[PDB]
């Protein structure tokens, strides 16, 4: 068709989505970091004889 | 000598537990190494083979004396790292302060014996 131009398909709604979900996830991930550094924190004394 | 035999035993215990201790303390120490796999020994059966030698004969005083000059196990993998490491904090930390306790306990055992061969000598 002439005369008319096509624009993108960017679906806002899944994107929104993404975003929350990322988000979620990410600080998921931080937490269970802090987990496990703090457990090695705490099991690294045991050396001590 | 008969004073070696009493104390061979000991020694060669103790002598094992530090050898044992610097391989535990080098698998600490290249825990961050990719591709280095844990090593460790078998207590028992290396000092069984320690338990269980023909200075070169010396003709006259010009004559030189003959010049003096263990088998390690990969450690069973718990965990797959991605890196290929397979050294486990866990374990070897334990493992790592059981043998400094038993190497104290030999310390003491020997100290003990050799405490009583020179208290039965004082007098």
């Amino acid at each position: 068709m002439s005369g008319v131009l096509e624009g993108s398909n960017v679906k806002p709604v899944e994107a929104m989505t993404d975003m929350i979900a990322n988000a979620r996830r990410f600080e998921m991930q931080m937490k269970v970091i802090t987990s496990v550094d703090e457990n090695e924190g705490r099991a690294n004394q045991l050396l001590s004889m | 000598d008969r004073l070696d035999a009493a104390l061979r035993f000991q020694q060669e215990a103790l002598n094992l537990r530090a050898q044992r201790q610097e391989i535990l303390a080098a698998n600490i120490a290249n825990a961050d190494t990719p591709g280095y796999q844990a090593r460790d020994i078998d207590f028992a059966s290396e000092l069984k083979k320690v338990m269980v030698g023909v200075a070169l004969t010396l003709t006259s005083s010009h004559h030189i004396p003959a010049q003096a000059v263990v088998d390690l196990l990969y450690r069973v993998p718990d965990q797959p790292s991605l890196d290929g490491n397979t050294v486990d904090m866990d374990r070897e930390r334990t493992q790592f302060a059981d043998n400094s306790l038993k190497y104290q306990m030999g310390l003491t055992v020997l100290g003990s014996q050799l405490k009583g061969m020179m208290n039965v000598l004082q007098g």
